[PDB]
């Protein structure tokens, strides 16, 4: 029942998507018209690629474009459109097989196919696959970690695996995984896997990795390398103020090596996220030097260096929390950290 | 850092497109003023075969084995102001390899 | 056997004229040829 | 990297190799010695003999992932050692046979005899579906002219064997459906491998002994139990059998057919897929662990990206991040024991129920129909009522 | 080395007042594109230094 | 480099003085003076020969490349 980790036994599905498109570029020019391969990849050309998201959702508040278009649809302007693409599908449409035929002849209807194509492929190989791959998502819908690992270790030393669920359900197990491994080290191994320092979109038929969960290194953020960072400042958090240290300086340096290109580039939780873990690092200073004035009576020990440090990094992060906010950034409530850094400037009082 | 204080020296850099208008046909055509925010440099890394793969930290021992520069990628957030501010660009640009000292705040080691 | 160290991999390996020159276990691209048993003389001075 | 007639022969050649390969682990596997080894040589001496003569050009002999086993199969009609249906769940389960990746070779270079399109189009393919390796075999049977050459196959009293005890295992059914074959089924004379269709269509003309076999073990159950006036067979005794029978674990066999089942086909197991009785579903894991362990030895990554894949295996590395379960014969006793006690609309919905159950077992291992299993019922059905 | 213009095995000749010890062969493909025919490599030499007469104390 | 094999001014083998001295240091807590008297160097030259000695080897094998680290 689950998503396989595979390109898709590209044999009919080709031809099928062929005289899909074929059909709607033959349908929309005679609608074009009455308003007044190569076809698949000019009716992308015709409602552009898609964003580094999911779906272009955006806002619903500004332009006020006004659509009453009249329903304008009188069952006889339909057959008026499609009574000739429908004739111009059926040139190719005896090239086609006779599954292809009545699959073309069934969408064309309106008819959608209860035939999911990957309940089909009978190929030893696949086959399997769909197995573990269903089996590793009945077994962490019961939390069952010493065999969900078991099928998630021998699903990717099958030839079929595109980071896909294995950088979404091999960060879990591992977090599920009370013994070896922190998501981390898988986390930043991905980070390294998939950079993709690369601006690539659009262009051809992306068909073989569709989702916004692997890709990136361009613009379009990569998901697993943002949940580093975040699973990062929460591994820095866990018994830190409750040389061996350095872990937030380590993620405060392998940000620094980033400071845009991609992911600087770009904005947002990465400018956030780094004034997170920098905000962490001022609280801590603050305690290491808060309880009852620092530690306690006083400090005569040498005026505050300390306050000077920690007050350096309070004017600092504000000037990375407002660049964030700046540059578009709608994720920070900004009320609430103003007042939460202020009310800890009284603590440094 | 001084060299942020240096960029801040440097101002700007003027430049008019003769902005043909047709004071808007001799006084303007249209003001472009270029500069530079900030200025980024990387400690060495090192991608293999092209660009597409993922970096590595580069180390001295390294280039004296390899004799060769330890070089660290120099970039600078560019600042595009198109009349006045009728247009701001951005720009992190690559200014080749600068060579790193050793153990500095900018050597691995 | 011809062989050559990784200069960064430890790993011993035997190039060959149709390979490229990397360390396989590691990737670097610097290799210590290594020695054998062959034979040299020496006054002992 | 070639082409034409001498690709046609080590395409001949590799086909002629992994057989090999298959036959010798035929050996160790049941240990039949010189003879299953030499009968099968010369049984694919003869398959050669008749690729020479329509030659010039001819190539429409490179085998089918399917003609291999089809050889092995008829040759082990030669002597007569075990089944079909068997033969496959337990070749699936153990990958016993070298059948589904043709990487073996010993060619690394014959995979490189840029195995043209003839080299590459085998070893692994895909799953029979259907008949498909019931057509494939008379064909090679036509090729062979196999049944002159061959003494009594497809026959085995113990295919009836390994059925009673499949299941519903009564010490009697063995003989009813022995009588009943005794009767109509082939003048009571143990059924021959059909012949050498030579035709293209391969006709379902329903010689494959077998299938009648199992059609006749069918009929004979419901025939049998759905006219036992006596009364020897209790009402509540019928799914009783059907009840124990839910599936269980498998010293072996069960575990097999699951692994069978997951050629996901026609979804009669495609759901136990999901379901998987807890453990089946551990057990599965393990035989995977340990026999798709050369899911792939290799190239690729340019000496580096093999290093990563090294390294992901490495993080994720886990494989450890009554000796429990039981055997055949032990599992088999323990349900005709939890039938042991044996001393209208309801029953008749019953013996349906139950039949559409071994409908399940018997279709599952073989290329099913499920119609022509129905067909194949049909058949005789109307055979039987010429008394 | 063998370059295919000449058809030859060539090699370059070591030219020093002294004989030395060849100490480490170093084979550099690095900052290459390609480059794997590792045609650059560094070589060290070890060459003995006796204290003898004329050196400076 | 090494402990030297022969005191240069004198001839006195000495490369075996080197492990016990280091261990009288360390396992008899002595002092070089009384150390190198019980080892025998009753000459400066091959008092001097160890005295001065500096093993730099140690620091030489950490840099093995024959052993992974
Ligand atoms: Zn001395």
């Amino acid at each position: 029942m689950f998503e396989v980790p595979i390109t898709l036994t590209n044999r009919k599905f080709a031809q099928r998507r062929k005289l899909k498109y074929q059909y709607i570029n033959y349908i929309s020019r005679r609608f074009d018209r009455i308003s007044k391969s190569d076809e698949e990849r000019k009716f992308w050309k015709k409602y552009e690629k898609p964003e580094k998201s999911f779906e272009i959702w955006r806002t619903v508040s500004s332009q006020n474009k006004q659509p009453i278009n009249k329903q304008k649809m009188t069952y006889h302007n339909f057959k008026k459109i499609e009574k000739i693409p429908l004739r111009k599908m059926e040139i190719p449409l005896l090239h086609c097989t006779k599954e292809n035929k009545l699959y073309f002849q069934s969408i064309s209807r309106g008819l959608e196919p209860l035939k999911t194509s990957t309940s089909e492929v009978r190929n030893y190989r696949t086959r399997h696959i769909v197995t573990l791959t269903d089996l590793l998502h009945l077994n962490v819908s019961r939390h069952n970690w010493s065999l969900a690992y078991k099928i998630f270790a021998t699903l990717i030393r099958i030839p079929g695996v595109q980071i896909k669920s294995l950088w979404g359900i091999g960060v879990e197990i591992l977090d599920n995984l009370s013994n070896s491994s922190s998501g981390l080290d898988f986390l930043q191994w991905m980070c390294q896997i998939y950079s993709s320092k690369s601006r690539f979109v659009q262009n051809i038929n992306y068909r073989s990795i569709v989702p916004p969960f692997q890709t990136g290194s361009r613009t379009h953020t990569a998901k697993f390398a943002i949940t580093y960072l975040w699973s990062s400042l929460i591994n820095c958090q866990k018994s830190m103020e409750p040389t061996e240290n350095d872990l937030l300086q380590e993620l405060i340096d392998k940000i620094s090596e980033w400071v845009l290109t991609p992911p600087f580039m770009e904005d947002a939780e990465v400018w956030f996220i780094y004034a997170s873990c920098h905000l962490l690092k001022a609280d801590t200073l603050s305690r290491q030097f808060v309880n009852d004035n620092k530690n306690n009576d006083l400090i005569g020990l040498d005026r505050d260096i300390k306050i000077n440090q920690v007050i350096k990094h309070i004017h600092y992060v504000r000037t990375f929390l407002k660049i964030c906010l700046d540059k578009g950034g709608f994720a920070v409530p900004s009320r609430l950290i103003e007042n939460q850094l202020k009310s800890f400037e009284s603590r440094l009082y | 850092g001084l060299l942020n204080l240096g960029v801040k020296d440097i101002g700007e850099k003027v430049i008019f497109d003769g902005k043909p208008l047709n004071s808007n046909s001799g006084y303007l055509g249209n003001k472009l003023s270029v500069s530079v925010e900030q200025v980024s440099i990387a400690k060495p890394m090192s991608n293999d075969g092209v660009s597409s793969a993922v970096e590595r930290k580069v180390y001295p021992s390294e280039s004296r084995q390899r004799l060769t520069s330890y070089r660290g990628k120099l970039l600078l957030k560019l600042k595009w102001s198109v009349n006045n501010g009728e247009e701001n660009l951005f720009e992190v640009r690559d200014c080749g390899g600068l060579p790193v000292m050793l153990q500095s705040n900018r050597c691995h080691l | 056997t011809l062989k050559y160290i990784c200069a960064e991999c430890s790993s011993k390996l035997s190039l060959s004229r149709t390979d490229a020159v990397r360390c396989k276990d590691c990737g670097h691209r610097i290799l210590l040829k290594a020695r054998t048993k062959r034979l040299v003389q020496f006054e002992a001075r | 990297k070639l082409i034409g007639h001498e690709a046609k022969l080590l395409f001949l050649k590799s086909f002629q190799f992994i057989l090999k390969r298959q036959i010798r682990w035929l050996i160790t596997e049941m240990r039949f010695p010189k003879e299953f080894e030499h009968v099968a040589k010369i049984i694919w001496l003869k398959i050669l003999k008749t690729i020479n003569d329509q030659p010039q050009e001819e190539l429409k002999l490179q085998l089918h992932m399917t003609s291999t086993i089809s050889i092995l199969y008829l040759a082990s009609t030669h002597l007569s050692l075990p089944v079909y249906t068997c033969d496959y769940i337990k070749w699936i389960c153990t990958a016993k046979m070298p059948y589904f990746q043709a990487s073996e070779i010993l060619p690394k270079s014959w995979r490189i005899q840029l195995p043209n399109y003839y080299v590459s189009i085998l070893e692994g393919s895909i799953s029979p579906f259907n008949g498909q390796l019931y057509n494939k075999i008379a064909l090679t049977c036509g090729m062979i002219h196999f049944k002159e050459f061959f003494n009594s196959e497809i026959s085995c009293q113990g295919l009836l064997l390994k059925l009673v005890m499949q299941c519903a295992l009564p010490p009697e059914f063995y003989f009813y459906t022995k009588q009943v074959i005794e009767f109509e089924e082939t003048d009571i004379r143990n059924l021959t491998l059909w012949e050498r269709t030579d035709e293209r269509h391969t006709g379902r003309v329903s010689n494959h002994a077998e299938l009648r076999v199992l059609s006749y073990f069918m009929l004979t159950i419901n025939w049998m139990l759905s006219f036992d006036r006596d009364r020897q067979y209790p009402l509540k005794w019928i799914l009783s059998l059907t009840e124990s029978l839910t599936q269980r674990t498998t010293t072996s066999e069960s575990i097999g057919r699951n692994i069978v089942k997951v050629v996901y086909p026609d979804k009669p197991t495609s759901s136990d897929y999901f379901q998987w009785s807890e453990e089946e579903t551990l057990e599965f894991l393990k035989w995977m662990e340990k026999q798709f362990l050369p899911t792939q030895t290799s190239m690729e990554m340019t000496i580096d990206q093999k290093i990563a894949r090294r390294k992901l295996y490495k993080i994720f590395p886990l494989d450890r991040e009554d000796t429990h379960q039981l055997t055949f014969i032990e599992d088999l006793q323990e349900r005709y024991a939890k039938q042991t006690p044996f001393f209208p609309p309801a029953r008749k919905e019953a013996i349906g129920r139950l039949l559409t159950h071994i409908a399940s077992q018997l279709l599952v291992d073989f290329a099913i129909s499920k119609e022509q299993l129905k067909d194949c019922i049909s058949r005789i059905k109307n055979a039987c009522l010429h008394r | 080395y063998f370059d295919d213009t000449l058809n030859k095995t060539k090699i370059k000749t070591y030219h020093s007042s002294e004989p030395a010890y060849i100490e480490e062969v170093n084979l550099i493909g690095d900052e290459s594109n390609k480059f794997q025919e590792l045609q650059t490599v560094s070589i060290k030499y070890r060459i003995r230094r006796t204290p003898q007469i004329g050196d400076k104390f | 480099m090494i402990v030297p094999v022969r005191c240069f001014s004198c001839g006195k083998v000495v490369g075996d003085k080197w492990e016990s001295y280091l261990n009288l240091l360390q396992e008899d807590e002595l002092d070089e003076g009384t150390a190198l008297s019980r080892l025998g160097l009753k000459r400066y030259c091959c008092r001097r020969m160890i005295l001065t000695h500096v093993d730099l080897i140690e620091k030489f094998l950490r840099y093995n490349p024959l052993e992974k680290r």
